[PDB]
């Protein structure tokens, strides 16, 4: 315990920042899908944003959250100030890779080490 | 002023590891033994934690070994058992520590070999 | 008290009187460069590469052989003690043949490194070198002895750790060659250890001659499954196939040594190995097919057959995790006919108290014993690293060994009470002579081998021994934590199987024949297809096609202990974990999953889906399985005897004889062993 | 055997004491290697203060920042060891000030003290993940635009987790989990025998 | 690694003898052309204190008049026994920096001359077999040498634990390696300070109030090779 | 080579070849190591 | 075929690699080429095989030709010598 | 309810287990003599309170905690299991 605060004194204040970033991404998804001529649906993309913002829903510690948005903000900057081209963005969608089943029987049938 | 958190530093969310290799990878914290070939003990000093071994299929074109597991060759070295356990907890990898086993003291004396009755 | 204070470079370490100068440096942490000194071998002083300089003393002293004295300062790194090493290393290297790119102890050399660290950078030996004729000491150890630094650790081990007393020094001068005077092979178990103990690469392993080089070898620490001592071992794997298995030290179980079987039968692990799941075709031959098809062949028969029509004869090297996955499956179709090939008498308390079937005096308790009553087993060939235990405790301590079996080569002086199971009654009556010898023993131990139990009167033999242990305990008045009765096994999956409540012996399957049989790694002839019902629908679950495969309607290949994170337990119940050194070959899969998957294809689906879960399962059925490296202290011998007293059986006059009478008996036993080309070469060498 | 002048090991040693005395609130340890190099060690809070004193003190002018780096000792609670190497063109001497930073306990930025650090601090964030407060524009410099994970951390696999190939179906470059055709052979090289007391 | 072949120093003399005319020739073709001067003079001026603050440390440091050469200030190797003049420029425009680079080529011919004139007879690698590998004949006739060759090639020097930042005047500027070393034969960290990571940072400040074309000159006058910057 | 002819060692080629890459004579890489895990072949005799 | 009996099975598909191409092998096989060289009949118990050419050869080693039955063979050249 | 096995996972030297172990010492033999086929398993857990696991027919397992229970309560609970 006894940790020093990075930018947010408590999960509460930190959550404020997450809200802002969500908004940012939400407002940006449409633009990217147009400035990058990505073949995705704005709605679809906006769900992806939600996915990511929740993939890390479990974090309880304020410090971890604060870094997470710093990093998140940095990603947005790379996508609104466009330095990240389609190949970079579409990677988020994991479009080419073949999905792996998580069913035990499925894995048994395919991989030595699951 | 400092803030209070009872949450075990877990930073699995910042490390940047693919989900599959954080929830399916068991690492073992062990002090390396000595290949019996040599009698030196300088490689049995520091604790090491090593990730579980994974597929090593033969390559069809040249017959070279091929591996799909990124964390295979990685063995991190930690000076003390407590510190290594900490690394597993904050990185979220499962751990199964093995106690160091050091040679027990053995009593030796050249005189014995010339014992009246051994 | 008894704590001198000696200074190692002024560190005031304190050591028991008797500690050598080398030992004093060790506790500070310094390591005297040493050759010819091994911790578990007698001090010889041959190399003199350990010369150190006690302060204010005219000459340098021999570390490994000098009793430390009060006040001495070791000056291990003194300019002098470096000339005393810069000048010895000059000599060892002078007559040495520089074939380091032949010497497969390339990176495993305690003489290059001790030369690269403690010796000089050049040479002044402008004279000629020597050469010593090589020797065909055996089919396992390649003695390119022109390499030998005459350090006499072999002659010690071959006399002190193993009782061979064959290797010896021959001649004097610079042509002292340490090889057998007449060419007689060094045939003994414990033989391969010489390789590991010769720091020079003079004699090294012949199978692992030139397959690798040590820096490359990835080293995974695992457990010996060939024998029930459960010796710790390190499996050295390169690019995914095992290259060598060499010992790793466990004070209590194998203290730096491993058997000849469990280090040259890694070759057997690579052939005759099952990989794809074949099924019996209409034509009547096993045809390779995908899991889905092979599994539902088995699942469909399983759903059709009810309890007591499905049975499992497990046995040999199967892990505890598969053993609980096979029991949980067959109970979900209500047959508890799960059984093991090795029959442990189960008419009184068997499998219920966990001391009827364990060597509960620890492997390290053979060191503090007083009289051992070996009854009906050849330890030399059933538990080689426990025979060594009684070897060390008969030499360094004073164990009085007595054998009631065949008079057999035991590497020590035993007393052959006789070859008759009924003379056990003779001692119980106090009639036989050794009855007093034990009376005189303050800490005695009986050891009943599993192979004596495998005869028909095994139930009677266990009961007869328990009676004698009872009055031995009463007459000696031995303390409770000292435990006289223990029984040693020779099958790795026997203590685990009995632990999970598997009932020993195929006697139950014999009385009612199952329509279905899961042979989980069983290559024994305990039941045969002629014996089975007409349907004879049995499915082999194992790694090597030996006896169970060609008489199998389904083949579900599994793995071996080099290829799975399974658990095993040796004879005094110390559970231990094998780690995956190499991924399992072909479509072959881990034993526990095949059975979890077959269950999902059957509709009773075992609750565990990840190893950690199969383990949690082991915890509910049994304690040892989850706590590793931890022998279980308390036992309930007194209630065991009460039930033994209720049991009435006749010990037949037929002498009790260990199946492994001589060493050719020993080399090929289990599946991996049988499949060994190295073991086969060893077998013909003996024959 | 290299020639060693003790003039320096004395000069530098003295300076070390001088710095320590002047900045006792932050200097924890000040050592001179056997290689005649000083290495004041400061509490992370002393980043701004200790540097500034060295950049602007008549008796210790350390105008240029040679380098900012972060070794990662995983065992150490504070994983990273930010090391700042500075040069004094006036006194022809270099000093190194090294602090400790854990993964989520950021260090102050010295872009104010030396603008050279604007880039190196971005380099330390990208590779090791330490964060620098008050940095003008902290953002990945060396790694790919979408890279996930900090690469020079000792806990990051060399080959990494993603590799790129061109896929026709999608007519665009596409990451896939790394599949290597000859894994890095991990030769074990440490010898079981030590060399000297050190 | 190996001794100079027996004809190299004569051939280096013949190259150095005639090389200066070759510098003289581009000297005439690109040093007074009004077109070069206009393209290079008064472009990317960097003030002296700003150059030290941005960690420029190179011809960029010397071009604005700061007098710093790690070859004379902190003499590494033998740079204490060779005589040369650091070509300090005065004003800092990309011309003064060019002129400095042309002078250093000339000053290096002065240092190369001294090295050919005064190269000592001797061995090319330290005689400690523990650090430098044993000679081919010795490893094939003496056991101590084969053991030392085998261990050095297979395992390594095993340098004593410590850390050092060593800077030499690489042509671009100060090139330094911060090598942190555990007692192991393989390093623990090796931070390559690249004269170039600092210089490229300066591009935004140096290329201020400048055209698209000036930026092409600004990168050119930093002598930036992206291998050093990217590492 | 005419003045000081080279050393002949009764294995060295007499017809040396140019780049055979586009022509069928080209190296096609192959593992030269033999099989490692021999398998249990099923009994061909019906039980 | 090759030095080590490396012959792709009649059903292996790496044989497709050799389709329309030459599987590179060398007619000159060492196992045989060393045999041709005759046993050197030295007259000293221990002789040395420097490898031929000294520094241009292999590490120097001394062979004990004492065993009357067999002949010493340099672990390097394979050259055999008998007393 | 077909009873197949009863597992008494006592924990040695544990305060609560005292009752369980006492049962083993005084009445185990008797129970076995009575039910001479049923397998009663005496096993030794650790840092866990004692559990009388019982396996009924067709792979159903049931749990009765024996933590801090007297010797006869352990006897009564065991007797309730094999009805
Ligand atoms: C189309 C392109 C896809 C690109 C998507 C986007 O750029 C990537 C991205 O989401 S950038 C990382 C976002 N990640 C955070 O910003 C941290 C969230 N922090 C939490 O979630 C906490 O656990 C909290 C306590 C707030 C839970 O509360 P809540 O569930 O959010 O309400
Ligand atoms: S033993 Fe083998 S390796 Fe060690 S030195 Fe002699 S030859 Fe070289
Ligand atoms: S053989 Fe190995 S052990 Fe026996 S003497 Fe020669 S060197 Fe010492
Ligand atoms: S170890 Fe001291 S005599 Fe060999
Ligand atoms: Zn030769």
């Amino acid at each position: 315990t006894s940790v020093k605060p990075i930018f947010s004194r408590d999960l509460n204040e930190a959550k404020r920042r997450v809200r802002e970033l969500y908004r940012a991404w939400y407002r940006e998804v449409p633009n990217t899908v147009h400035l990058m001529q990505l073949d995705i649906t704005v709605k679809q993309g906006r769900d992806k944003v939600r996915e990511m913002f929740m993939k890390n829903a479990h974090v309880t510690d304020p410090r971890v959250v604060d870094l997470l948005v710093i990093k998140g903000k940095m990603e947005l900057q790379e996508t609104i100030k466009v330095w990240k081209q389609r190949t970079h963005v579409m990677r988020f969608f994991h479009e080419t890779e073949t999905p792996r089943p998580k069913d035990f029987l499925s894995k048994f049938y395919m991989g030595h080490d699951p | 002023q400092l803030i209070t958190v009872d949450e075990k530093l877990d930073i699995t969310t910042l490390t940047g590891v693919p989900e599959e290799h954080i929830k399916t990878r068991k690492v073992r914290i062990f002090v390396p033994a000595r290949n019996n070939m040599q009698s030196g003990v300088n490689n049995t000093k520091k604790w090491k934690m090593e990730f579980d071994t994974r597929e090593r299929w033969e390559n069809p074109l040249m017959g070279w070994a091929s591996t799909a597991d990124p964390l295979s060759n990685m063995v991190l070295t930690f000076s003390a058992k407590e510190d290594a356990i900490a690394f597993a907890e904050k990185n979220g990898w499962s751990y199964d520590v093995e106690e160091k086993k050091v040679p027990k003291p053995k009593s030796k004396s050249y005189g014995a070999n010339f014992s009246w009755n051994k | 008290s008894n704590l001198i204070e000696v200074f190692v470079d002024g560190q005031s370490v304190m050591v028991e009187p008797g500690t050598t100068v080398l030992q004093a440096c060790e506790k500070v942490g310094m390591q005297i460069p040493r050759f010819c000194y091994h911790e578990r071998l007698s001090v010889a002083g041959n190399c003199r590469m350990c010369l150190v300089e006690i302060e204010k003393a005219p000459k340098v002293v021999a570390a490994c052989a000098m009793p430390v004295m009060k006040g001495w300062n070791i000056l291990t790194n003194s300019e002098k003690s470096k000339k005393a090493r810069e000048g010895v290393m000059e000599f060892l290297l002078a007559n040495h043949p520089l074939d380091c790119p032949i010497c497969d102890q390339g990176g495993e050399c305690d003489l290059q490194d001790q030369s690269m660290m403690f010796g000089s950078d050049r040479s002044r030996f402008l004279e000629g070198k020597r050469a010593v004729e090589d020797k065909n000491i055996g089919p396992l150890v390649k003695t390119i002895m022109t390499r030998c630094i005459q350090c006499t650790r072999c002659i010690r081990f071959a006399s002190e750790i193993a009782g061979v007393d064959d290797l010896g020094t021959t001649g004097r001068g610079n042509d002292m060659q340490v090889g057998t005077y007449i060419e007689k092979m060094f045939m003994s178990e414990l033989s391969g250890n010489v390789i590991d103990i010769c720091p020079v690469g003079a004699l090294t392993s012949k199978p692992y001659a030139f397959t690798a080089r040590p820096w490359e070898t990835r080293k995974t620490e695992s457990i010996d499954v060939m024998d029930a001592v459960g010796s710790n071992i390190v499996v050295s794997t390169r690019t995914g196939e095992v290259m060598r298995i060499l010992p790793r030290m466990h004070e209590d179980i194998n203290e730096e040594w491993i058997s000849d079987k469990t280090r040259f039968a890694y070759d057997g692990l690579k052939r005759q190995r099952l990989t794809e799941p074949m099924v019996r075709n209409e034509k009547g031959l096993l045809t390779y097919t995908s899991w889905e098809d092979a599994l539902s062949r088995v699942a469909g028969m399983l759903q059709n057959f009810e309890g007591n029509a499905v049975a499992a004869i497990a046995g040999g090297l199967v892990d505890a995790e598969a053993l609980v996955a096979l029991k949980d499956l067959l109970n979900k179709v209500d047959s508890d006919n799960l059984c093991t090939e090795e029959i442990f008498p189960t008419e009184g308390a068997g499998t219920d108290l966990r001391s009827n079937y364990l060597l509960n005096t620890t492997i390290a308790g053979v060191e503090e014993a007083d009289v051992v009553l070996l009854v009906g087993t050849n330890p030399r060939f059933e538990a080689p690293l426990f025979n060594a235990r009684i070897r060390k405790s008969w030499l360094h301590n004073d164990l009085k060994v007595a054998l009631i079996g065949s008079p057999v080569d035991l590497t020590y002086r035993y007393d052959h009470l006789g070859d008759s199971p009924k003379i056990l009654q003779d001692i119980a009556s106090g009639r036989h002579s050794f009855c007093e010898v034990l009376k005189d023993a303050k800490k005695p131990m009986v050891v009943l081998g599993s192979s004596a139990l495998q005869r028909d009167d095994g139930a009677a033999i266990l009961v007869a021994v328990s009676n004698m242990v009872q009055k031995i305990r009463v007459t000696t008045g031995v303390a409770a934590e000292w435990k006289v009765m223990n029984i040693l096994h020779r099958i790795a999956s026997q203590v685990a199987a009995l632990d999970l409540g598997y009932k020993p012996g195929v006697e139950a399957i014999r009385k009612n024949p199952p329509k279905m049989l899961f042979l989980l790694g069983a290559d024994g002839g305990c039941i045969t297809r002629q014996d089975l019902p007409k349907d004879c629908f049995i499915v082999y679950q194992g790694h090597h096609g030996d006896v169970g495969a060609p008489m199998a309607d389904v083949i579900l290949p599994g793995a071996a202990y080099t290829e799975k994170s399974a658990t095993y337990v040796n004879t005094e119940g110390r559970a231990q974990q094998t780690k995956v050194a190499v991924t399992p070959p072909g479509l072959a899969r881990e034993d526990w999953k095949i059975i979890r998957a077959l269950s999902e294809i059957a509709g009773i689906t075992l609750p565990y889906d990840t190893l950690d879960q199969v383990r949690n399962r082991l915890e509910e059925v049994s304690p040892n399985l989850v706590r590793y490296d931890d022998i279980e202290e308390t036992n309930y011998f007194q209630q065991a005897s009460e039930l033994a007293k209720l049991v009435n059986q006749e010990v037949l006059a037929d002498p009790l004889v260990p199946p492994q009478l001589t060493i050719k008996d020993f080399y090929m036993t289990d599946s991996i062993s049988r499949a060994s080309q190295t073991m086969a070469k060893c077998v013909k060498a003996v024959t | 055997v290299r020639p060693r002048s003790d003039v320096t090991h004395k000069q530098l040693s003295a300076f070390g004491e001088y710095v320590a005395e002047i900045l006792p609130k932050y200097v924890q340890q000040v050592q001179v290697s056997c290689l005649d190099e000083l290495e004041i060690c400061i509490h992370p809070d002393g980043v701004i203060p200790t540097l500034t004193f060295l950049r602007d003190h008549t008796n210790a002018q350390f105008k240029s920042l040679a380098d900012l780096t972060a070794v990662d000792v995983p065992t150490r609670q504070n994983r990273f060891e930010i090391v700042y190497n500075l040069l004094s063109l006036r006194f022809n001497s270099r000093i190194r000030v090294k602090t400790y930073a854990d993964e989520l306990t950021p260090i102050d930025s010295i872009v104010s003290v030396h603008i050279a650090a604007n880039w190196y601090e971005r380099e330390v964030w990208d590779m090791f993940g330490v964060f620098f407060f008050n940095h003008p524009d902290l953002r990945r410099i060396l790694t790919d635009y979408g890279f996930e994970g900090h690469p020079f951390r000792k806990d990051f696999p060399l080959t990494g987790y993603v590799e790129l190939r061109y896929d026709d179906e999608v007519k665009r470059v596409v990451a896939e989990p790394v599949e290597l055709a000859q894994e890095f052979r991990k030769f074990d090289l440490n010898s079981p025998w030590e060399a000297f007391p050190a | 690694h190996q001794d100079l072949p027996l004809g190299l120093l004569d051939d280096i003399y013949e190259f150095s003898k005639n090389f200066s005319l070759r510098i003289d020739e581009v000297e005439e073709m690109l040093t007074n052309n009004r077109i070069w001067r206009n393209r290079t003079v008064d472009i990317g001026v960097v003030t002296a204190e700003d150059a030290l603050n941005y960690g420029f440390s190179g011809v960029m440091l010397r071009g604005s008049g700061i007098q710093w050469d790690l070859r004379k200030t902190q003499p590494y190797d033998v740079y204490d026994q060779v005589e040369f003049d650091v070509p300090i420029g005065s004003r800092g425009d990309c011309y003064d920096r060019y002129l400095c680079r042309v002078e250093e080529m000339r000053q290096s011919l002065r240092i190369i001359e001294q090295c050919l004139n005064k190269m000592p007879p001797g061995e090319i690698k330290v005689d400690d077999a523990k650090v430098s590998p044993p000679k081919r004949a010795e490893m094939k006739t003496s056991m101590e040498s084969l053991i030392h060759h085998f261990k050095l090639y297979t395992e390594g020097y095993q340098v004593p634990p410590g850390a050092t930042y060593t800077a030499i005047e690489a042509p671009k500027g100060e090139f330094g390696v911060y090598l942190v070393s555990d007692g192991s034969s393989r390093p623990y960290r090796c931070k390559i300070k690249a004269p170039g990571f600092a210089h490229l940072a300066g591009l935004d400040k140096m290329s201020k109030g400048h055209m698209l074309a000036d930026v092409v000159a600004i990168i050119g006058t930093q002598d930036i090779v992206f291998g050093e910057i990217d590492r | 080579p005419t003045t000081n002819p080279p050393t002949a060692r009764k294995f060295i080629w007499t017809n040396h070849k140019f780049n055979v890459s586009a022509t069928p004579e080209q190296y096609v890489p192959y593992s030269t190591t033999r099989k490692k895990i021999h398998e249990w072949v099923p009994p061909s005799t019906p039980y | 075929i090759t030095h080590t009996g490396q012959v792709y099975d009649e059903k292996d598909y790496r044989r497709v690699r050799f389709v329309d191409r030459q599987k590179e092998v060398n007619e000159n096989f060492a196992i045989d080429l060393i045999a041709q060289q005759p046993v050197n009949e030295v007259e000293h118990r221990i002789i040395a095989c420097d490898g031929g050419g000294g520094a241009l050869g292999h590490p120097k080693v001394y062979i004990n030709l004492d065993k009357e039955t067999k002949t010493g063979t340099c672990g390097y050249c394979g050259l055999q010598f008998k007393q | 309810l077909g009873l197949r096995e009863i597992r008494v996972h006592l924990c040695q030297r544990s305060p609560g287990s005292q009752g369980v172990r006492d049962f083993i010492v005084q009445r185990y033999v008797e129970l076995k003599k009575a039910h001479p086929n049923l397998p009663i398993l005496i096993r030794e857990c650790s840092e866990v309170q004692p559990k009388l696991w019982a396996r009924y027919a067709f792979g159903q397992e049931k749990t009765v905690s024996l933590n801090n229970l007297s010797a006869d309560e352990v006897t009564r609970a065991m007797q309730n299991v094999l009805s």
